[PDB]
């Protein structure tokens, strides 16, 4: 197994203590950790992102 | 071809009626400096006129950079040598 | 010839490279792998006894 | 505070043995 | 084509070798693949020796290095067989040790010499690359590559099992040290040598610098990124706290402290002082230590952190908006000339201030300011505090800080004297052989460590000063001293900064020393400042200006020393300092007088005629003297130019600058120095909310100084309306009328 390359280690933060509505988003928490109940309509493919 | 030179702070530019002449006519009329006021608000009134002074002077330049040109021109112009010595020497004959 | 010279099967398993096609670029080694495939397509018989590859190319 | 060469072989050893 | 033909087979070469080293055998079926050796593989390893001397160092190419840097030949050969080496070793180290002669080697000598050729391969390999001029254009092309190449080899090497390639590297140099001191060989001190090189390339690798090329011009989309890392390759595997916890855990530490005590009683020493300093200056060119001493804790410091950035988003968002952007407001302001001028904003219509820093913010030419373009970096050193931002911090985690502070503490308790005195044995002779590279690392390595032995002094009295006395004698101060001296008079500028961190920690342990105990203090004080050092020390400030922030701060700490050891001196008159006479001193000597000089200090009577000489030029200086050389104009411009960097620096440096200006203002009484613009606006600068915390210590001095100032400033303009002239404009030079303008007449 020569090819070895960094893990891309995924962080996820669940039970926050409340939950928002998509009509309670707004653009003045964005980056910050928020927690979104809805349905969803249709999902895309899996496709490969450029990441490094 | 030779269009425009670009304008620089000059001895004539200092020399005018709205330059140091009118430094010396209404900087001790503006200028006050309090004990009762903080430090801020006695060196933004410091800063104040002069800032309006260079904006009214040579609008161009920002005012650090314009206090570096005014640096550089007394370091090199003659005219402004003597101007600053005739100063001195008119307010000790008096 | 440094560039015809040509090595073994363990020295193919030893990669020795970043990645695969970096490897399989390498001039000797892709001759390496040239004459192993040729061996494998000209030696490959069943329990029967037939070359299946020669009946291929038939 | 001096530090002993054979000290240091000694812990080297030891260290081998059992690491600690 | 015959480039790309000789690099193509140059690259199968290399490939065939690194093939015929050896293999993994796959053929044994071990859970883990233990590495077997091929047939005829020392001879390989003779080979990539032989292609390394005969390619890379008389052809001036680096072709090799890659080669073999592609092909992993350090990842997946060497590494294992000294890997293998060092757990056969060590197991029949533990069966012999239980049982001697049972369980041996069969071809140990074999394995030792194999060992040995890897070992010089790593050294080989993992040397420092330094690009210097009139080098070859193969070596400026490949020198970024090849240091990620060296990168790589460095992760590989702390990251293998947490390093045992360096326990393999102290098992050959305990080969060495078994012998007796009579009967080692001199090669045997070289493999030591080579060992004690091998730990100072795992230490020295650093990620390299981002090179462009200026001939084109800059396109608007500019820099993107300087990053010159590889893929695998991370800041936390390069950074320090993975060296010191490879060292720890393979014993590393003890190693160099085991040769560092016994130096003089074991080793040769003329083989091993140069790459012993050369480790310590590679742990301690980056590390600060008021950071090593600390002083829910990292919470703590946390909560502070936020509370100081709440302060300044609170003073960022009193300048924001309160409405949207395309929420118009136009405000016109008049000076009392009737004029009108427009300004777009809503937080600027009701402030004056906001409104003028937006008039000012709304002009778009900007005036040059040239830079010295950091030509430290085309010089062939590392990166340490000469190049470093004074703001970058090392982060230390608790058990590699306290494995880090156990081994700088043995260091200096057990064998800092010996090294130095050994050091400064061996630079003494040659002094004028040697280049800027062991100069700075020297200078370096003593201010480095005297500065850590005084702040444990100062935070614990547990720790004896006396441990660093031989930074004291006589011979590391004309070493320190000269080099200072030689790095002015030719213009060299990194070395000049490396001896004023040095002379000003040299200053500071003699301030420490003379506090302490209260004497030789009195004649190393009349060393240090003899000859011409006191105009050194004078003209180092007035050229400071031009360079970078480093040597500006270095500057206002060596002159905060100079200023701080010569006041202690100033009603208790002993100055007597050796000083050079110009013009003829000639005295007719008298035999009668020398004789009873001999009777008087016993005394040999040509060593009498050398202090009847050296009396001659004898002479005293004056304190006040030395302030009012100290107050030239550019030294208040060089501080000036400090104190506009004022959020980057924390509170010693800029209360310094401010008792430097306390001194010039208060004490020296001479006002005019200071009355200029740019500190004018520095002080607008720095007494905003958008400058200076409240909170802070600072601000206090800051605005008491500023209060002082703008009474006697507004003496001066009463008392003088010319002078509102004079705040624009440089001093004036007419002696007719200087005297009104500095002093008042």
């Amino acid at each position: 197994s020569p090819e070895q390359t960094e893990r891309v280690f995924q962080i996820s933060f669940f039970n926050l203590p409340t939950v928002h509505r998509i009509r309670d988003i707004r653009s003045e928490k964005i980056g910050s950790l928020l927690s979104i109940s809805g349905t969803v309509t249709r999902t895309s493919e899996v496709r490969p992102e450029l990441y490094k | 071809r030779k269009r425009r030179p670009q304008v620089k702070l000059t001895a004539e530019k200092l020399l005018s009626d709205k330059g140091l002449p009118y430094v010396l006519k209404n900087a001790h009329k503006r200028i006050r400096i309090s004990s009762k006021k903080n430090s801020y608000d006695n060196l933004s009134n410091i800063i104040q006129f002069y800032q309006l002074w260079a904006h009214e002077l040579f609008p161009k330049a920002k005012f650090k950079d314009f206090m570096k040109i005014c640096q550089t021109v007394g370091k090199t112009d003659p005219v402004l040598r003597e101007y600053r010595v005739s100063l001195f020497r008119d307010e000790m004959g008096m | 010839d440094p560039l015809r010279e040509e090595l073994t099967l363990e020295s193919l398993s030893n990669v020795k490279a970043n990645s695969y096609s970096e490897w399989i670029t390498q001039p000797n080694v892709s001759r390496t792998i040239a004459r192993e495939l040729k061996s494998f397509l000209l030696e490959y018989t069943d329990e029967t006894g037939r070359s299946v590859y020669g009946a291929r190319i038939r | 505070k001096f530090f002993s060469k054979e000290s240091f072989l000694a812990d080297f050893d030891d260290s081998s043995s059992n690491e600690d | 084509n015959a480039a790309d033909f000789s690099l193509t087979v140059l690259r199968a070469r290399i490939a065939l070798l690194a093939t015929a080293i050896g293999g993994p055998d796959y053929t044994s079926q071990i859970d883990p693949p233990p590495y077997k050796l091929g047939d005829d593989c020392l001879a390989c390893l003779k080979d990539l020796k032989r292609w390394f001397k005969l390619v890379d160092d008389q052809q001036k190419r680096w072709d090799v290095a890659m080669a073999v840097a592609e092909y992993r030949i350090l990842t997946d050969d060497l590494l294992p067989i000294l890997i293998d080496w060092e757990n056969k070793c060590s197991l029949a180290a533990k069966l012999a040790k239980n049982n001697p002669d049972h369980e041996e080697f069969r071809n140990k000598a074999y394995y030792d010499k194999i060992a040995l050729n890897c070992l010089q391969l790593l050294v080989l390999m993992t040397w420092p690359l330094i690009v210097t001029e009139q080098s070859s254009s193969n070596q400026i092309t490949l020198y970024g590559e090849l240091k990620k190449h060296q990168l790589v080899y460095k992760k590989t090497i702390l990251s293998m099992e947490s390093g045992k390639v360096l326990r393999a590297a102290i098992r050959l140099a305990l080969d060495v040290i078994k012998i007796d001191r009579l009967s080692r060989t001199p090669r045997d001190n070289m493999v030591l040598k080579l060992v004690l090189n091998f730990f100072r390339n795992v230490i020295a690798i650093e990620p390299g610098e981002f090179t462009i090329n200026t001939k084109k011009s800059m396109p608007k989309k500019g820099i993107t990124s300087i990053d010159t890392l590889p893929p695998n390759v991370s800041m936390d595997d390069i950074s320090l706290n993975t060296v010191i916890s490879s060292f720890h855990k393979n014993k590393v530490f003890g190693f160099l402290l085991t040769l560092t005590s016994s130096l003089s009683k074991e080793f040769d020493q003329d083989f091993i002082n140069i790459p012993l300093l050369e480790i310590m200056f590679y742990f301690t060119k980056d590390v600060n230590q008021e950071l090593l001493f600390p002083r829910t804790s990292a919470g703590f410091e946390l909560s502070k952190l936020l509370q100081k950035e709440h302060q300044m988003r609170k003073n960022v968002i009193k300048h924001t908006s309160a409405r949207h952007s395309r929420f118009g407001g136009l405000l016109s302001i008049q000076t009392p000339d009737k004029t009108r001028l427009t300004v777009s904003g809503s937080q600027a219509l009701v402030d004056e201030k906001i409104a003028l820093q937006k008039l000012d913010d709304s002009k778009k030419w900007n005036k040059r300011i040239i830079k010295k373009h950091q030509s430290v970096a085309a010089e062939g050193l590392p990166n340490s505090l000469l190049n470093s931002q004074t703001g970058k911090a090392i982060f230390f985690t608790e058990s590699n800080g306290k494995h880090f502070k156990e081994f700088i503490n043995n260091f200096i308790d057990s064998g800092f004297n010996i090294l130095l005195h050994s050091v400064t044995n061996y630079f003494t002779t040659e002094q004028d052989r040697m280049v800027t590279l062991e100069q700075v690392e020297y200078l370096l390595f003593f201010a480095w460590f005297v500065k850590y032995q005084l702040l444990r002094s100062k935070i614990d009295n547990s720790a004896d000063i006396k441990q660093v006395s031989e930074a004291l004698k006589e011979v590391t101060f004309i070493l320190v001293s000269s080099l200072l001296r030689s790095a002015y008079d030719l213009k060299n500028w990194t070395v000049t900064h490396a001896g004023m961190i040095a002379f000003n920690e040299l200053l500071n342990l003699v301030s420490r020393t003379k506090a302490a105990q209260e004497t030789d203090i009195e004649f190393i004080v009349s060393r240090l400042f003899s000859d011409e050092r006191i105009q050194l020390l004078s003209n180092l400030p007035k050229i400071g200006s031009k360079y970078s922030l480093q040597f500006m701060k270095s500057c206002i700490e060596l002159t905060h020393s100079v200023l701080k050891v010569l006041e202690q001196y100033s009603d208790d008159k002993t100055l007597v300092i050796e000083g050079k006479s110009r013009r003829q001193k000639k005295f007719n000597i008298s035999e009668g007088d020398i004789t009873k000089l001999i009777e008087e200090e016993n005394v040999d009577r040509d060593e009498a005629l050398d202090i009847l000489t050296s009396s001659l030029r004898s002479i005293e200086v004056n304190f006040q003297k030395v302030q009012a050389n100290y107050m030239t104009e550019p030294v208040i411009e060089t501080y000036i130019n400090f104190l506009e960097r004022f959020r980057e620096l924390e509170d010693d440096s800029i209360k310094k600058v401010f008792s430097f200006f306390h001194r010039v203002f208060v004490q020296a009484k001479e006002q005019a120095l200071l009355f200029r613009f740019d500190l004018i606006i520095l002080l607008r600068e720095m007494l905003s909310p958008d400058g200076l915390d409240r909170m802070s210590r600072s601000r206090k001095y800051v605005s008491q100084f500023s209060d002082y100032f703008l009474a006697r400033l507004k003496k001066r303009l009463k008392k003088s309306p010319a002078w509102f002239v004079g705040l624009l404009f440089p001093p004036l030079h007419n002696s007719e009328v200087g005297f009104y303008q500095r002093y008042g007449e």
